[PDB]
C-alpha cells in the first residue's frame, strides 16, 4: 500500500530460522530470566537467572565427566565455548558444577569497582549467547546465580525468536580473553 | 578469512541464477523468488546480513540432502563451516550497535523493493530493531529512497551499454 | 571476517556524506575534511591503512559519546572490536615487509593530492619509512603519478557517463 | 581478516603489470606469463585459488632472496603469514565439497583460455578432481563457456570506452 | 585440438609445489593408509594406520620433554597444531607418546554407535592433514592405531602430490573444538 | 611547492594517535632498550632489557594472583596477551614473577642453533609489542633479562609516536604458536 517513486512498492520477509534446526544450534529469550538453546529437535539447554542457587558444594570435576565419558557431547562443546567466551574470569570459585551420571548442570555465582568482576564477564557472555534482551560497556543485574541445565524439547521462544546467531558469533570469542595461570599452557 | 559457498541452482526457472525461498523457510509461507541481479551482490558484499542468511539456509539445505541427517547433532560440521558460511564480524557490529543504543539487525526481519510492472526487485535488507520494537517506516524512508535511486541509476546504466552495443 | 564498521555523517557540511578530521586528530592541529567519493572507496578496499585507522577514531569517538567514560579503561571492548574495526592482516603485511628489509608503513604520515581549484582529494595513502626514515619523494614518485593518472581516468569516465544520462 | 600480500612487479616485460611463473613453479618446465588484466583481478577476488597459490609462491621466493635461507625451517615464519597469503576457508569449502561428495579443488591442475592471435589469457581456474580422477573436459564446459562470453563482454566494454574517452 | 567460441584453445598447467619445501611443510599420500608431512628436505613425520602397535605404556612426558628441550621445534609444533585440532578429544589415554632423546613418537588407539568417538575425530583430523583416502561427516577405518614417527626425506609421494594445503587449512582449526578440563584455563 | 601534473598539489598529515588513550593501549619506544605500554592516562606497562635482574627466585605464582584478584585487570590482560603470544615457549624455568599486593613483574632470562631458543621468541614478541623500529627472521641480543613492571604516566615517547598498532596486531597471534603440555588441555 505504500508506492514509492510512484512505481516501487514496498515488500517485507520475515525468515522462519526453526528450518535449521538440524544442522546449527538455536538460542531464544522466553523472558528477562530465562532463555534456552535448543540442539535439535529433541535436547538443549536451559539458561536461568535466579536467586535459588541447586548446587551447595565448591566442586567441578570436568576430568571425571570426561573419563566417564556419560555426557552429550554437543551440550559439553556448547558449555565449553561459553566459559571459554568469559573475558577476564579470575575466581574458579565463582563456578560449581555436576555432571553426574551424564547431566550438565553448571552453575555461576555472581554476589560480590563492580565492572572488574566475574558477574559482570559471565553476563556479557550470557548477553551474547542468547542476544535477545554501567561504564562502556558493563552489565549490572540484580540475581545471585545463573544456571546452565540440559532440558528436553519444547516451545520456550516465547519473548524472540529462535536464532543461531548468537552463538556462531560467540564462536569466534572462545579463549578471545582468557588469562595465564601457567608458565606452560 | 572470507566467506566462499556459493549458491545453488534456484529450482525457479523465472529466476534462472537467482535463489528461491520456499514456504518453510519464511513466515509468510509463501515462496520468494530474487533476480540475477540480488544475488550477483551476495557473492562480493560484505555487509549484507540477507546474503548470509542465504548462505545460511543453503548450506542447510545442502547437508540435509547429501549427508544421513539422525536427530543426534552434528555440531562439528556448522563449527568448521561458521566462518566459510557467514561473516562473524557483521555479528559483531550488530552486537556493537546494540550495545551503543544504536538501532541494529536481528537477522529476523527484510525489507524490499517490488517494481510491480516488472517483478524485478532489490536484495533485501535487514529491517532494523530498536528499544525493543521494530523502527517506524518513517524513521528509514531515506535508506528506501536511496535503494530506488540505485536501482534507477543501474538500470539506466545497463540500457545505455546496452544501446552501446547494438 | 571482514571490517564492518559504517563511518559516521561527517559534520562538515561541504562534504554531504564524506569524512572530517578535525584538530584533534593531527598534529598540525587543523581541520582536513575528505570527499564522498575517497571515503566511499573506504566501504570496499581492504589494504587502506587509511580506511583502517578513520574506523579506529570513529569507533573512539563514538564510545566516548555513548558510553560513560571512566580513566578505568574497557580493555574488554576494544579486544572485541578490533577485527570489526581493522583488518590485522594490513598489520602481518606491514611488519612482513618491516623484517624482510622492504619499507612499510607505520601508519603515522600520509599523502594525498590536492586539486587546487576545485578542492578534491584523493584517499590518503601511507607514507612508507625504511632504515629509520621517511622515503624520500623521489622514491615513490611513479604511485603518486599513478594516483594522478587514476584521478583523471575516473573523472572522464564519470563525465562521459554523465553525457550518456543527460 | 583478509589477504594482503601484493604481487611483486613481473620479471618479464611482456606483461608489464602482469605476473610470470618460471619453469620450476611447473611440471611442464616452461615459463608462463600472464597479464596484468588477469592478475589484477586477484587483488579484488576472495574465491580464486589461483590467487592464492600465486601468493604463496611470491612469498616463498621473497623470504628465499631476502631472507638467509637455512636447512633449519623457521616455521613460525609461515604460520604468521598464512592468513596475510591465503585465505583458509576456500581450503575449508573445498574439504566440504569433498566430504559431501561435491566436485572439489585439489590445487594442482588449473586451465585456462588463450587467445592465439594476440596471445591474451584468462585467470587460471582449478581443475576440479571428483572420485579420484579429473573430470573430463565435457562435464564442465559450460563454464569455459561462461568465462569466454565473460571476456567477451569486458572486452568490448573496454573498446566502447576507450571509443568514449577520444 | 579443441577450440572454444573458434578462436580460443583451452591450455593448463599444473604446479611444481615441491619447490616451496624451504617455507612451508609439504604432505602427500603414499597409499590409503599411509601418509608424510614432510619439513624441507631432511626431517618429516610419517603418519601411519596400523593394527601393530608400538607403544606399550600409557605416559605421554609432555613437560619431560619440554624440559630435555632435545626435539625438533617444527616437528613438535606440528604434533601441537594436530593434537589441538582433534573435536571434542576427551580420552587422555588413548594417545601416548615416547620423546626420550628428542625422538617423537605418537600413538593414537582408535579401538571404540560409532559417530561420537575419539577414532572419528583423530581421523577427521588425519585426513585433513594429509587429504587421502558415516552419519554426518563421520569417518571409520578399520585400523586400530595410528602411529605418528619422525623421518628421513625420501620420495614417497606416489598416490599425491606434495602439498601445503593440509597444513595450513589446519592451522586455523587449532583449539576450535577443545573441552575445558578446569575452571582457570 | 612540490606541483605535480602541473595542477596537483602534494600535501601530508600525521594523525595523533595519542588522543586514543581512552579507548586502547597506546606502545612507545623511548630507546633501543626501553618500550612502553600506557592504559589510559595513568598507569602502564615499562619493559625494559637489562642486565641487572631484580627477581633471584624460580616462582611464579599466578594462580595466587588470580585468587587474590588485586592486580588491575588491564594490565594482566596485556601480560596475558604478550605471554600467550610467545612461539614455542618451552622453558618455564625462564620466566619468573611477582605479583604480590597487586604489583605486575615478570623477569624473561634471555640467558642460553641459537634460533630454537626461548631468547629468540620472547624477543620477536616484544619487538612486535613495540614495534618502534639471524636466519630468517630470527632476533638475537645481548641483553641477559626482560622485566615487565607496572609504572605511572610521564611523557615517555621520546624515540616514537605511541601507537596501539602492535598491541592489537599481536592480540591475532594469541595461542597460535604454543606447546601442547597434556593430552586433556
Ligand atoms: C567431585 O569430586 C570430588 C572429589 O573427588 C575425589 O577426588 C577425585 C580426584 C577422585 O579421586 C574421586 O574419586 C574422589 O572421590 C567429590 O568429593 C568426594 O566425594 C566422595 C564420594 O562421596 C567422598 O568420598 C567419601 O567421603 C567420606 C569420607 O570422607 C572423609 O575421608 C576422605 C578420605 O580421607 C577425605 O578425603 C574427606 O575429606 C573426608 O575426611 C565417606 O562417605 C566415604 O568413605 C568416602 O571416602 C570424598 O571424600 C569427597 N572428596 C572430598 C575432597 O571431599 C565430589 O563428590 C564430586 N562431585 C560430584 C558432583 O560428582
Ligand atoms: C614417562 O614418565 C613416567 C613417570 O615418570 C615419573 O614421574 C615424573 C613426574 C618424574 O618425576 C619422573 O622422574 C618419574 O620417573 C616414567 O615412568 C617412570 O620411569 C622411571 C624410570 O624407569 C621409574 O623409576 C624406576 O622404577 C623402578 C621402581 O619403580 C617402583 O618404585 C617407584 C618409586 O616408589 C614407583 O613410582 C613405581 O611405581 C614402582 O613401584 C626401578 O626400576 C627404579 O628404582 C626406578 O625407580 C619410575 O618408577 C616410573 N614411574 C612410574 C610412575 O611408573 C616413564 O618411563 C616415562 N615414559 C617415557 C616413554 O618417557
Ligand atoms: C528480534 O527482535 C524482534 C523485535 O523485538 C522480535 O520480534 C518479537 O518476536 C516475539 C517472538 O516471536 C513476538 O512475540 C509473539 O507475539 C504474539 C503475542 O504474544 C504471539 O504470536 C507469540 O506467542 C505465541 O507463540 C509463541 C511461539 O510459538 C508461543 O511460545 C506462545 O505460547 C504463543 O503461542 C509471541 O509472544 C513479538 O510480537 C515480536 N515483536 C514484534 C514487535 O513483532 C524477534 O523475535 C527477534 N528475533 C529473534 C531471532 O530473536
Ligand atoms: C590432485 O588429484 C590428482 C588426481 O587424482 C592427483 O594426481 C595424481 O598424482 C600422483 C602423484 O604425482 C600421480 O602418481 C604418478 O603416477 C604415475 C603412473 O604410475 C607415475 O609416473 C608416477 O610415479 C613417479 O613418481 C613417483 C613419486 O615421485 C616415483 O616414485 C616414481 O618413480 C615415478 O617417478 C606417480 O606415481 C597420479 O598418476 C596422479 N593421478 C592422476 C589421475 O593424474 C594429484 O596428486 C592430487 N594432488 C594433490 C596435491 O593431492
Ligand atoms: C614512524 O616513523 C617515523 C620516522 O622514523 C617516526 O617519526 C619520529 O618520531 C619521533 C617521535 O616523535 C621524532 O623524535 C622527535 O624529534 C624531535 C627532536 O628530538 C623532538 O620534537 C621530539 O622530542 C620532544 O618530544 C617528545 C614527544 O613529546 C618528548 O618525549 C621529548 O622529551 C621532547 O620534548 C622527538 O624526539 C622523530 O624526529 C621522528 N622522525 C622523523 C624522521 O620525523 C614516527 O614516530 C614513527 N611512528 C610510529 C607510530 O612508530
Ligand atoms: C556466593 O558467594 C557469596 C559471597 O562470597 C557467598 O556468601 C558467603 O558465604 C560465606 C561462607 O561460605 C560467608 O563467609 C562467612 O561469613 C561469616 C562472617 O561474615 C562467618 O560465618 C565466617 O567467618 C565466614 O567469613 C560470607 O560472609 C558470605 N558472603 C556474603 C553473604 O556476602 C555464598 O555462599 C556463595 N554461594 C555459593 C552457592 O557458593
Ligand atoms: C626444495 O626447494 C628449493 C627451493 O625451490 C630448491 O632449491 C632450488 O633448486 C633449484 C634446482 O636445483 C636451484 O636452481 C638451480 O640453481 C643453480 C643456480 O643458482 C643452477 O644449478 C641452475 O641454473 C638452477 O637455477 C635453486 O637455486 C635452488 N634454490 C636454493 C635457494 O637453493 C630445491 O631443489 C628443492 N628440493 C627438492 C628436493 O626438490
Ligand atoms: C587400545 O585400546 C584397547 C581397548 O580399550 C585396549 O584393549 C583393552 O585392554 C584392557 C587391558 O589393558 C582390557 O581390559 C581387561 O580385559 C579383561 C576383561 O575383558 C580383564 O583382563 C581385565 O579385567 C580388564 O578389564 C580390555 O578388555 C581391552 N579392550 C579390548 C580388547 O577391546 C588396548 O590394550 C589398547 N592398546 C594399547 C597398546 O594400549
Ligand atoms: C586522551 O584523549 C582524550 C580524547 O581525545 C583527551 O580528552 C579530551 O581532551 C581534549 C583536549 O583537552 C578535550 O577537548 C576540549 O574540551 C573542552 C570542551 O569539552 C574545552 O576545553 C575545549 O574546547 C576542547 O574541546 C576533550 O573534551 C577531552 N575529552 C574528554 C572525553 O574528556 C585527553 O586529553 C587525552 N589525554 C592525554 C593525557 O592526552
Ligand atoms: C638465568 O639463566 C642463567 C643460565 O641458566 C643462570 O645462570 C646459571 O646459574 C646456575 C645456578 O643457578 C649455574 O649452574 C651452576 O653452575 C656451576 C657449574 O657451572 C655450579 O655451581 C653448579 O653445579 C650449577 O651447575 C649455571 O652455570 C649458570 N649458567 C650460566 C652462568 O650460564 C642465571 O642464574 C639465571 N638468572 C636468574 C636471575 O635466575
Ligand atoms: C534477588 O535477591 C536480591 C538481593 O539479594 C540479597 O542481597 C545480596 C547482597 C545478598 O546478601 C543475598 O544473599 C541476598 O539475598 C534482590 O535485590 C533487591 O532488588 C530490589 C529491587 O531492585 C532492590 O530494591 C533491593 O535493594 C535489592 N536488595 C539488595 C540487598 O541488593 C533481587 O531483586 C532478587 N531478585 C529477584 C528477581 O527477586
Ligand atoms: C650485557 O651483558 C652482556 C654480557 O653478559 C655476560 O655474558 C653472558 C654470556 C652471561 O654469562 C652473562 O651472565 C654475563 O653477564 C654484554 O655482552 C657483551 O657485549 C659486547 C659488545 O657487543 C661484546 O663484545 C661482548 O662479547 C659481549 N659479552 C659476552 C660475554 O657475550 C652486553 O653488552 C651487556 N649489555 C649492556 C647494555 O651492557
Ligand atoms: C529507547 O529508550 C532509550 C532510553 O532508554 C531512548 O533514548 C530511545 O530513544 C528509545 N528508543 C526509541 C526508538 O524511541
Ligand atoms: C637502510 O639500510 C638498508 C640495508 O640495511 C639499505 O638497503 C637501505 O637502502 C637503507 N635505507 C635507505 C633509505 O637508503
Ligand atoms: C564416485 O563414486 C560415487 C559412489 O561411490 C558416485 O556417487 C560418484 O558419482 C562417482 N563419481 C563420479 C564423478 O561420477
Ligand atoms: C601402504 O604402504 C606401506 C609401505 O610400503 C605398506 O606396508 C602397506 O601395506 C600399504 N598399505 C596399503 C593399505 O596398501
Ligand atoms: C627420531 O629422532 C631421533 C632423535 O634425533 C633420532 O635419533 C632417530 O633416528 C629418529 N628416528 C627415525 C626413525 O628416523
Ligand atoms: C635508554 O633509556 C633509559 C631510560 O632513561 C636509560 O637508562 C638507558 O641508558 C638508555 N639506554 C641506552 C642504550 O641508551
Ligand atoms: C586523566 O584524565 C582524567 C579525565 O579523563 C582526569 O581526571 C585525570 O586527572 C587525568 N590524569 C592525569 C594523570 O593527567
Amino acid at each position: 500500500t505504500s508506492l514509492y517513486k510512484g512505481v516501487y512498492e514496498l515488500q517485507t520477509l520475515e525468515l522462519n530460522m526453526e528450518t535449521l534446526n538440524m544442522t546449527m544450534p538455536l538460542s531464544c529469550t522466553k523472558n528477562n530470566s530465562h532463555h534456552y538453546i535448543m540442539v535439535g529437535n529433541e535436547t538443549g539447554l536451559e539458561l536461568t537467572l535466579t536467586n535459588t542457587s541447586i548446587i551447595n558444594h565448591k566442586f567441578c570435576n570436568l576430568s571425571d565427566a570426561h573419563k566417564k565419558n556419560l555426557y552429550d557431547h554437543a551440550l559439553m562443546s556448547i558449555i565449553s565455548t561459553f566459559h571459554l567466551s568469559i573475558p577476564n574470569f579470575n575466581q574458579y570459585e565463582a563456578m560449581s558444577c555436576d555432571f553426574n551420571g551424564g547431566k550438565i548442570s553448571v552453575q555461576y555465582n555472581l554476589s560480590h569497582n563492580h565492572c572488574g568482576t566475574v558477574a559482570n564477564g559471565v553476563l556479557q557472555t550470557f548477553m551474547r549467547m542468547a542476544w535477545g534482551g554501567g561504564n562502556w560497556d558493563c552489565i549490572m543485574t540484580s540475581y545471585q546465580y545463573l544456571i546452565i541445565q540440559n532440558t528436553t524439547w519444547e516451545d520456550h521462544c516465547q519473548f524472540s525468536r529462535p536464532s543461531p546467531i548468537g552463538y556462531l558469533g560467540l564462536l569466534s570469542q572462545r579463549t578471545r580473553d582468557i588469562y595465564i595461570s601457567r608458565r606452560l599452557l | 578469512g572470507t566467506f566462499t559457498w556459493t549458491l545453488s541452482d534456484s529450482e525457479g526457472k523465472d529466476t534462472p541464477g537467482g535463489y528461491c525461498l520456499t514456504r518453510w523457510m519464511l513466515i509468510e509461507a509463501e515462496l520468494k523468488c530474487f533476480g540475477n541481479t540480488a544475488v550477483a551482490k551476495c557473492n562480493e558484499k560484505h555487509d549484507e546480513e540477507f546474503c548470509d542468511m542465504l548462505r545460511l539456509f543453503d548450506f542447510n539445505k545442502q547437508a540435509i540432502q547429501r549427508l544421513k541427517a539422525e536427530a543426534q547433532m552434528s555440531i562439528q560440521l556448522i563449527n568448521k563451516a561458521v566462518n566459510a558460511l557467514i561473516n562473524d564480524q557483521l555479528i559483531m557490529k550488530n552486537h556493537l550497535r546494540d550495545i551503543m543504543g544504536i538501532p541494529y539487525c536481528n537477522y529476523s526481519k527484510y525489507w524490499y523493493l517490488n517494481h510491480t510492472t516488472t517483478g524485478r526487485t532489490s536484495l533485501p535488507k535487514c529491517w532494523l530493531v530498536s528499544n525493543g520494537s521494530y523502527l517506524n517506516e518513517t524513521h528509514f524512508s531515506d535508506d528506501i529512497e536511496q535503494q530506488a535511486d540505485n536501482m534507477i541509476t543501474e538500470m539506466l546504466q545497463k540500457e545505455y551499454m546496452e544501446r552501446q552495443g547494438k
